[PDB]
């Protein structure tokens, strides 16, 4: 999961 | 400019965030959006103009800022949902099971439902904690959005998702999507921040  | 949560905005001339919610602190106007889209003192421009600056942000641990703005912004109690609004009319926080809607620049407003709280994202920076999961889909750039329900009950702001290459997560069925929020309850007592309503 990644900022956004 | 006009202060709606969902639109978008730039800090530092160069990265993109969406507006989550307008907020005061006594006589400061403000709104809070995601801790990761600026440090403290960046330059927040709405369509070239500037806005005001970060005035304090927790990420990574937590993903929440708020960014002060001039007097000369005009604070509304409005998200953004195509060329409609939905008004705020609280905070109340949703049970996991209900269903909510989410607005920002890249993926505009998308609604699915709350599937667990108290979520850890590892981020590359560090790992955030506490964080609510939704299956509503969202993109590069939807960051600092608001998270609010029909109902008009803002739940939180936009952190981070299952990005895929296309730059969100809207190409996989609901079932696959982890869309994390920051709570805005414990934004709004950390800076004692009101909620503008209406």
């Amino acid at each position: 999961a990644a900022p956004l | 400019a006009n202060i709606v949560g969902g639109i978008e905005y730039s800090i530092n001339n160069a990265s993109l965030c969406s507006v989550g919610f307008s907020v005061t602190r006594g006589a400061t106007k403000g709104f809070v959006t995601a801790g990761h889209c600026g440090t403290v003192n960046a330059t927040a421009r709405i369509g070239g103009a500037v806005v005001g600056t970060f005035a304090a942000r927790v990420f990574p641990g937590n993903d929440r800022a708020w960014v002060s703005l001039t007097s000369a912004q005009t604070l509304l109690p409005r998200v953004a949902n195509g060329s409609s609004f939905v008004t705020v009319r609280g905070s109340t926080e949703a049970a996991v099971g209900a269903a909510v809607c989410r607005s920002g620049r890249t993926t505009g407003y998308q609604c699915g439902t709350i599937t667990a709280k108290n979520v850890t994202a590892n981020y590359a920076e560090g790992a955030v904690r506490g964080l609510t999961q939704g299956n509503a889909c969202a993109g590069r750039g939807d960051s600092g959005g608001s998270w609010i329900t029909s109902a008009g009950q803002a739940q939180g702001v936009m952190s981070g998702l299952n990005v895929q290459s296309n730059g969100n997560n809207c190409g996989i069925p609901a079932s696959q999507r982890s869309s994390l929020f920051e709570r805005l309850q414990p934004i709004l007592s950390q800076y004692g921040l009101s909620l503008v309503t209406g």
